[PDB]
RNA sequence: CCUCGCAAGAGGUGCACAAUCGACCGAUCCUGAUGUCUUCGGAUGGAUUUGAGUAAGAGCAUAGCUGUUGGGACCCGAAAG
RNA sequence: GUCGAAUUUGGGUAUAGGGGCGAAAGACUAAUCGAACCAUCUAGUAGCUGGUUCCUGCCGAAGUUUCCCUCAGGAUAGCAGAAGCUCGUAUCAGUUUUAUGAGGUAAAGCGAAUGAUUAGAGGUUCCGGGGUCGAAAUGACCUUGACCUAUUCUCAAACUUUAAAUAUGUAAGAAGUCCUUGUUACUUAAUUGAACGUGGACAUUUGAAUGAAGAGCUUUUAGUGGGCCAUUUUUGGUAAGCAGAACUGGCGAUGCGGGAUGAACCGAACGUAGAGUUAAGGUGCCGGAAUACACGCUCAUCAGACACCACAAAAGGUGUUAG
RNA sequence: GUGAUUUCUGCCCAGUGCUCUGAAUGUCAAAGUGAAGAAAUUCAACCAAGCGCGGGUAAACGGCGGGAGUAACUAUGACU
RNA sequence: GAAGACAUUGUCAGGUGGGGAGUUUGGCUGGGGCGGCACAUCUGUUAAACGAUAACGCAGAUGUCCUAAGGGGGGCUCAUGGAGAACAGAAAUCUCCAGUAGAACAAAAGGGUAAAAGCCCCCUUGAUUUUGAUUUUCAGUGUGAAUACAAACCAUGAAAGUGUGGCCUAUCGAUCCUUUAGUCCCUCGGAAUUUGAGGCUAGAGGUGCCAGAAAAGUUACCACAGGGAUAACUGGCUUGUGGCAGUCAAGCGUUCAUAGCGACAUUGCUUUUUGAUUCUUCGAUGUCGGCUCUUCCUAUCAUACCGAAGCAGAAUUCGGUAA
RNA sequence: GGUUGCGGCCAUAUCUACCAGAAAGCACCGUUUCCCGUCCGAUCAACUGUAGUUAAGCUGGUAAGAGCCUGACCGAGUAGUGUAGUGGGUGACCAUACGCGAAACUCAGGUGCUGCAAUCU
């Protein structure tokens, strides 16, 4: 009973919230957007690949998930369950919505069916962060959820380290440093700007000008 | 039998053909909607600079 | 079915101004107002009474009459393919004083002086406004200044 | 609504002209008579046949009335009238709203 | 149109019309003098009221086109009563 | 079918039209029956259908507003014609510039409010629950939740600090500006003010641009009150040569060149003609006009061939081309 | 109204009809009566049939239930 | 002989009276009907940053409620959270701290509001009198609602002030008739008095189809004027649904992704499905099925020749050229 | 320059943490006969200026402070947008032509100005 994702490529619409106004819509098809080694530190993974999309169109959640499954599975069996992060980039937020079927035009207005995600050109997609050494897994491994998908879209090797805002060289001279101390997933950076107290007592390898 | 519920088409090209006439403006307009209490006094200023006028030429 | 009443439409319109909340500060009702004056019209939602209808927010009118708390005002409205006179009752909080004649004001009592001082000494005047006219010949100098020499640059990605 | 049997209001009974207390209570119909022109002039085209001769009125929709307050000057006796908003409970005795009371039983 | 000026201009008077403030008559409301068959009389001066009014008349009549209403009503047409 | 009877049948006679007659079918009552036939009221009414008769000249629409037992119709405003009338460099403008306002759409934002959403990290419990120690503890230790803190991925027609473009109000002088100092019953503590004035000073570089086969004004009346299409914005619908809005431009009401063909596309709007030049589109032949010039690409056992437009997708190729 | 014969035509009068030696103090027209009033008129009491109250009636019009449980497997349910 | 002032008859009055007469038995609407109310209104959004703006668009609301929930003055500060106090526990009352409003202000929503517009108290009736102007809706009619003055009479506060109902944006009603208030006024036309009646000004009794008729069915016995403005059949656009065909390859197939199959996804084709639409036809294009006969399509069931096989043979399956 | 009374603009004035403040002023501060108000002279009212104090308020300074304000060819001529074509593409979309042009970001600078009257080493 799902109408052919052909029916919803396409953005016709204004964004349709799950809303007070809304209410009735149900749940996506995609849970999880972080798979594999997400506790990993920022250091573990320099080399980070995107699913990149060259459209302005409709992702189904359904359509979402199983790509999300294609892409950790040939992953895992292959680099093995620890050796990527996979992050589902974008979030099916909008609700498409049917007509079921007596008159027929009479007060058309449908009820929710399943919901989307509203994805640019350029937009991200999923990304993946590893080491160097495994990027052809990696890069095979979106190569295959690419066929889960309408619409065309292109990998791209980042120019930045991981899942950070900084390209490899300005990490590097920027961690060798003192400013990057870990966290969580993530780092966090030592910043010029604020309370010079505890600026300090965050970032004690700081404050030499040295290694 | 439905049919064409409302336009504005081409209204503003009738509109056009004989008008959008600017406001007309008037040197002295009206009073109206002017305080009473003002308007009241303001009779009886005149009607005295009026009167003197008039002793201007006697 | 719709809905068109006097304040329909008006959310955005009759909001406060981020942080400027609360009392209208004091000046707003010691500024003092003449019949002739050209207010403009921004309604002001924490006063509801005598409030102008939204169609004449951002409007400018001249007050016809002044009363105790309020100065009438006549705008031109224009319905169909005419105009007509709308005389409005407003509180003083909706109306400043508009600065749209200031720029001829100004320019009333410059052109009364470089007329005086022109003919006073033997006329050649020239006050009319004139536009913005093309610009003049010039010769720009190579000192300290050679020409840096740009091209297109090509494709990067850095994502 | 609740309202006060006594109304401290402005008199126009001309001995007055100024405010006065009055005598509040809640006006009422009055009696048909015939020999009013309109039952005299109905009564004669309903004579004879042909039937109903005027319309008689069916498609009722309001649940309420306009209650008319008669107020009455007690110095000068001149009356005056007063008409409240559309109400389903009127009550011109007393009982007033009462303070910070608590739910009984 | 009149006066001045060679002319440009300036002043004078300004019908029709238009804008505006007033005055006059009736209505409404207020005021209520002099007097009186002590209840008649209603001067006088007023008022965000009001009239299809006054303020040196413009009509009446015949005729024409066009338009209006009633009429078989531009022509032919019900089922019915 | 029935054929000796509730049989067939002639003639005479009775019953008449909201009436008759009916072994009952709304049957029959003179080819007429869910109310016969004849004349008259009667040219009944018809918001409905059809038609409406000579030529040329000029101007030239509407399918929209409001009200209607209104939705196939009227009234009302609008668009249209006509008649003009008062004036005239005058005043006028589907335009720009300058000055000064108004706005919350687009984008943007979420380590800003509200609302949603992925991930961890670090804290806080006499206190949401579980478990080991236990007599217990306002006990200690794991623990999982909730919260708090600094971070992190992602969103909003009915969210938002900010915030456009286009569109929009007002102003750009003689109805202006300055001086002197009158009127009043309003107003002031007050000849204070407010309003309206008398008298005086400065002309067209008199106060931006461009245009102006002038501007202003009055009366009366037609048709219309089914609209439809295209680019852009845009709602409902999987969609529709589908349904509904916005601004403009069209078609309708309109031929002419082009798109073979075609209401709406492109070009361009029509008095009768001559010469020239073009537009959109074309120039192998049909067919007016280079089987022109130039560099590449393409070989198809269903090649391809020009907008609107008369469809094709994912996904593939050790065909060939250039990266 | 039903439709030869044979056989049998059960329960229901609350409803709508029909109908009655019924009840009585409900309601109820014109006239007539009484009261007030200058009179027009107003108010009152009384009051026919009828309605209401009551009784009869289905070969009058017509109607003729729903939920649980329950018997030594299950099932079923005489029974509740 | 019978009957007897009773019957009868006449005039009014009540009952009864589809036996008969006359009439009526809304609108919008993706045909009409059922339904809903988009029929009079309000908030937010659709609405494209002035204004306007449509659908049986989206989320909601209105026919009320209040002598205070109206008016004025004074005082006070709210939601929540933290830390404390006998019974007392998650929740009782008491205290301090933090607290931009996260509360409350009848109700929908959106504005608005902090020595308030919210909470407590004090005093009250301006929710009053007169008659104009103005804003929205608009025709610049009416109604509703609202604004700012004028003229009273009042409230409250030391006062400046404020107050013409409810913080703002909804909460409602012609002509005729009846009824009441008002001045104590005009008229009853031969003249008075008194009842009665009629006028004038201002309210109430209501029209919700909300610019405002007094209104049940049935027709298959049916009628007329029309409509392709409008349904049922062909055909047209659409292709959700149906039907057929791919791509990725997780799985199935003892082992083995693809012999034969194939999930999660996803791209398409088709017009013997059914829908959606309402363009053509309502001054008529003869419905279902069968019989008969022709011709065409291919997505091939058989027959011809082939390539695969989890093809030993036999049988079968998949595929190709094939109508 | 300080302070006070009344202000205008209404965060460059607010917030958090500390330090400093002479003279005057303000304040905290003392009393409850009186007018007045409270459960409570805390608030409020009156009386004292006597008997005390800079502790608080208040003023100012400090902080790679939070916030806020201002600026810049920081981002970015980017996003978006008015106009154009028989422009590209199956489409979704996109490029170009003549114009207009943000927000975040990044960086630097800043942390109340000021009117009237009185008062003060
Ligand atoms: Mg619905
Ligand atoms: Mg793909
Ligand atoms: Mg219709
Ligand atoms: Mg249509
Ligand atoms: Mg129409
Ligand atoms: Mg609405
Ligand atoms: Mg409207
Ligand atoms: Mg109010
Ligand atoms: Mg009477
Ligand atoms: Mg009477
Ligand atoms: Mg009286
Ligand atoms: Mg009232
Ligand atoms: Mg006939
Ligand atoms: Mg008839
Ligand atoms: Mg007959
Ligand atoms: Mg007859
Ligand atoms: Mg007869
Ligand atoms: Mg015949
Ligand atoms: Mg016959
Ligand atoms: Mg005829
Ligand atoms: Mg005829
Ligand atoms: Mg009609
Ligand atoms: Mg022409
Ligand atoms: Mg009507
Ligand atoms: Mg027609
Ligand atoms: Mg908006
Ligand atoms: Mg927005
Ligand atoms: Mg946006
Ligand atoms: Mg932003
Ligand atoms: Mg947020
Ligand atoms: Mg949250
Ligand atoms: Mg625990
Ligand atoms: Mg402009
Ligand atoms: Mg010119
Ligand atoms: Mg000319
Ligand atoms: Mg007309
Ligand atoms: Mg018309
Ligand atoms: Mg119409
Ligand atoms: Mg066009
Ligand atoms: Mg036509
Ligand atoms: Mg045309
Ligand atoms: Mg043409
Ligand atoms: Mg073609
Ligand atoms: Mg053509
Ligand atoms: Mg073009
Ligand atoms: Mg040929
Ligand atoms: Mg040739
Ligand atoms: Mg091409
Ligand atoms: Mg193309
Ligand atoms: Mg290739
Ligand atoms: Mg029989
Ligand atoms: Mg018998
Ligand atoms: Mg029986
Ligand atoms: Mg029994
Ligand atoms: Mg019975
Ligand atoms: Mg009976
Ligand atoms: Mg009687
Ligand atoms: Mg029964
Ligand atoms: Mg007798
Ligand atoms: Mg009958
Ligand atoms: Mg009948
Ligand atoms: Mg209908
Ligand atoms: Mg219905
Ligand atoms: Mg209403
Ligand atoms: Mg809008
Ligand atoms: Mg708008
Ligand atoms: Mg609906
Ligand atoms: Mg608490
Ligand atoms: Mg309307
Ligand atoms: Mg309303
Ligand atoms: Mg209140
Ligand atoms: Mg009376
Ligand atoms: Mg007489
Ligand atoms: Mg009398
Ligand atoms: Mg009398
Ligand atoms: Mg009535
Ligand atoms: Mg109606
Ligand atoms: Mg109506
Ligand atoms: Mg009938
Ligand atoms: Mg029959
Ligand atoms: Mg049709
Ligand atoms: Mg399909
Ligand atoms: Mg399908
Ligand atoms: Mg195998
Ligand atoms: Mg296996
Ligand atoms: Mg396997
Ligand atoms: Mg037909
Ligand atoms: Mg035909
Ligand atoms: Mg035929
Ligand atoms: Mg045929
Ligand atoms: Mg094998
Ligand atoms: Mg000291
Ligand atoms: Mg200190
Ligand atoms: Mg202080
Ligand atoms: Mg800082
Ligand atoms: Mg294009
Ligand atoms: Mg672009
Ligand atoms: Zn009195």
């Amino acid at each position: 009973a799902r109408r052919p994702a052909r029916c919803y490529r396409y953005q016709k619409n204004k964004p349709y919230p799950k809303s007070r106004y809304n209410r009735a819509v149900p749940d996506s098809k995609i849970r999880i957007y972080d798979l594999g080694k997400k506790k990993a530190t920022v250091d573990e993974f320099p080399l980070c690949v995107h699913l990149v999309s060259n459209e302005l169109e409709q992702l189904s959640s359904e359509a979402l998930e199983a790509a999300r499954i294609c892409a950790n599975k040939y992953m895992t069996t292959v680099s093995g369950r620890d050796a990527f992060h996979l992050r589902v980039r974008v979030h099916p937020f909008h609700v498409l919505r049917i007509n079921k079927m007596q008159q027929g035009m009479r007060g058309a207005w449908g009820k929710p069916h399943g919901l989307a995600a509203r994805v640019d050109i350029g937009q991200i997609i999923f990304s993946v962060r590893t080491k160097d050494s495994n990027k052809d897994v990696v890069v095979e491994g979106l190569r295959r959820a690419r066929y889960k998908f309408p619409g065309q879209q292109k990998i791209i090797l980042s120019k930045k380290w991981g899942f950070t805002n900084l390209d490899r060289p300005e990490y590097l001279k920027k961690r060798e440093a003192g400013e990057v101390k870990d966290d969580g997933a993530f780092v966090k950076f030592l910043s010029k700007k604020g309370s010079l107290e505890n600026n300090i007592r965050e970032f004690p390898e700081y404050f030499a000008a040295q290694a | 039998a439905k049919s064409k519920n409302h336009t504005a088409h081409n209204q503003t090209r009738k509109a056009h053909r004989n008008g959008i006439k600017k406001p007309k403006t008037y040197k002295y307009p009206s009073l109206k909607g002017v305080d009473p209490k003002f308007r009241r006094n303001h009779k009886h200023a005149l009607h005295g600079t009026a009167k003197a006028l008039a002793a201007a030429k006697k | 079915g719709k809905s068109h009443g006097y304040r329909s439409r008006t959310r955005y319109m009759f909001q406060r101004d981020f942080r400027k909340h609360g009392a209208v500060h004091l000046s707003t009702y010691l500024k003092v107002y003449k019949v002739g004056d050209i207010v403009d019209i921004k309604a002001n939602g924490s006063i509801q009474k005598g409030m102008p209808h939204k169609f004449y927010q951002g409007k400018t009118g001249v007050v016809y009459n002044v009363t105790k708390s309020s100065v009438g005002v006549i705008i031109n409205k224009m319905v169909g393919n005419r105009y007509l006179e709308k005389r409005l009752n407003l509180r003083v909080e909706h109306i400043k004083h508009s600065k749209c004649r200031q720029e001829f004001l100004e320019r009333v009592k410059a052109n009364a002086a470089k007329r005086a001082e022109a003919k006073a000494q033997g006329v050649a005047v020239q006050l009319k406004r004139q536009p913005a006219q093309p610009r003049e010949s010039r010769i720009v100098s190579t000192e300290g200044n050679v020409p840096q020499t740009l091209a297109p640059v090509p494709y990067e990605t850095f994502i | 609504v609740n309202v006060p049997k006594t109304r401290k209001t402005y008199c126009k009974g001309k001995t007055c002209r100024k405010h006065t207390q009055h005598k509040v209570t809640q006006y009422k119909a009055g009696k048909a008579s015939l020999f009013a022109q309109g039952k005299r002039r109905y009564d004669r085209k309903q004579s004879g046949f042909g039937g109903q001769t005027k319309p008689v009125f069916h498609k009722k929709a309001k649940t309420t009335k306009k209650v008319v307050l008669r107020l009455e000057c007690v110095k000068c006796k001149t009356r005056a009238q007063l008409t409240l908003k559309r109400c389903k409970h009127f009550e011109l005795g007393g009982e007033k709203k009462q303070k910070g009371q608590a739910l009984q039983f």
